[PDB]
């Protein structure tokens, strides 16, 4: 992208490495919440992704994850404070790839976020969606494959590194 | 011989089922939040001199997804509707699961125990009395809870079986 930054995760499962997922964060229409995801990534304000994990993965669904202050599927915080507002609707979760927000009902977006393995409609309005996998999908379907329909996961899917690339 | 009981566990985000649940079938109790999607349990037991195949179904708070929502009714035959004492949000969303329960299942009397969990906290926001009265209103039992100590956990499933097996008589 000529506007759009791209960021990466490399992903490991009981810490050994699996492979690289790369996003474009759509900051030219959803520049706040692409900006955290951005700046989580980078770890920049001294806290963010690296070494958390991928807590909940439901195979047909999504792989959830972000939670790096509780550790527990409950915690999470932005760069702006423990939440924010949604941002926008704009966009929609379309089929696989997307990259959209986690949260608790309206209004409390902090870290934790999804990445859809199918299209997930009934979630548009109520999720902000704010980018989608760039490279790596074929790691995201082989992260899926530890899933369960409850979510645990047979190993500990992780972020073992991440940052901005381009 | 025995018999075989369904046992649906709802109730708002946080009030406690899964820790009424896991005291039910494991006999412990650790102070951690892990958001439920869905889980299933099987316990035997001996009620009232008759012994019972428990199946309890640990539903999530959430109320989106109404057609899964409508089918754990369908198939439920009884309903433990757990609030906190110290959520008064909580117990406002109670009339909400009777009004769906008895949709779902056609009918104005279907097995449900009223729960009021989390009452060894000292921050309670729903009055004993408050409780009473509408479990009265619904001509249904109303039993206070704690995963924590484990004050009330067998009663409230036994009771909710003993619920059901009176709707059975009927
Ligand atoms: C009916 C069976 N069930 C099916 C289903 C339906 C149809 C068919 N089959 C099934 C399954 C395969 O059958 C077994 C789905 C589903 C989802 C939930 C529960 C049961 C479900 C669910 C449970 C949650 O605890 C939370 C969420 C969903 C939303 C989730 N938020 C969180 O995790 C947040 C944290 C994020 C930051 C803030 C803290 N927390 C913990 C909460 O919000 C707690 N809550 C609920 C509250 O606080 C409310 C009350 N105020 C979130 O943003 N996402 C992203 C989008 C996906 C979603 N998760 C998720 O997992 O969808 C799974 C799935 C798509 C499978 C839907
Ligand atoms: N003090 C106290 N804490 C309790 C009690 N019951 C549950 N908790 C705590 O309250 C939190 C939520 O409990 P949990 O059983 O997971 O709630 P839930 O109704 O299953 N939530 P969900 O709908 O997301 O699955 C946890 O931290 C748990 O330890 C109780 O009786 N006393
Ligand atoms: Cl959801
Ligand atoms: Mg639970």
């Amino acid at each position: 992208s000529m506007v759009n930054p791209t960021v990466f995760f490399d992903i490991a499962v009981d810490g050994e490495p699996l492979g690289r997922v790369s996003f474009e964060l759509f900051a030219d229409k959803v520049p706040k919440t692409a900006e955290n995801f951005r700046a989580l990534s980078t770890g920049e304000k001294g806290f963010g992704y690296k070494g958390s994990c991928f807590h909940r993965i439901i195979p047909g669904f999504m792989c959830q994850g972000g939670d790096f202050t509780r550790h527990n599927g409950t915690g999470g915080k932005s760069i702006y404070g423990e939440k924010f507002e949604d941002e926008n609707f704009i966009l929609k979760h379309t089929g696989p790839g997307i990259l959209s927000m986690a949260n608790a009902g309206p209004n409390t977006n902090g870290s934790q976020f999804f990445i859809c393995t199918a299209k997930t409609e009934w979630l548009d309005g109520k999720h902000v969606v704010f980018g989608k996998v760039k490279e790596g999908m074929n790691i995201v379907e082989a992260m899926e494959r530890f899933g369960s329909r409850n979510g645990k996961t047979s190993k500990k899917i992780t972020i073992a590194d991440c940052g901005q690339l381009e | 011989s025995m018999t075989e009981y369904k046992l649906v566990v709802v109730g708002a985000d946080g009030v406690g089922k899964s820790a009424l649940t896991i005291q039910l079938i494991q006999n412990h109790f650790v102070d951690e939040y892990d958001p439920t999607i869905e889980d299933s349990y099987r316990k035997q037991v001996v009620i009232d001199g008759e012994t019972c195949l428990l199946d309890i179904l640990d539903t999530a708070g959430q109320e989106e997804y109404s057609a899964m929502r409508d089918q754990y009714m369908r198939t439920g035959e009884g309903f433990l509707c757990v609030f906190a004492i110290n959520n008064t949000k909580s117990f406002e969303d109670i009339h909400h699961y009777r009004e769906q329960i008895k949709r779902v299942k056609d009918s104005e009397d279907v097995p449900m125990v009223l729960v009021g969990n989390k009452c060894d906290l000292p921050s309670r926001t729903v009055d004993t009395k408050q409780a009473q009265d509408l479990a009265r209103s619904y001509g249904i039992p109303f039993i206070e809870t704690s995963a924590k100590t484990r004050q009330g956990v067998d009663d409230a499933f036994y009771t909710l079986v003993r619920e059901i097996r009176k709707h059975k008589e009927k």
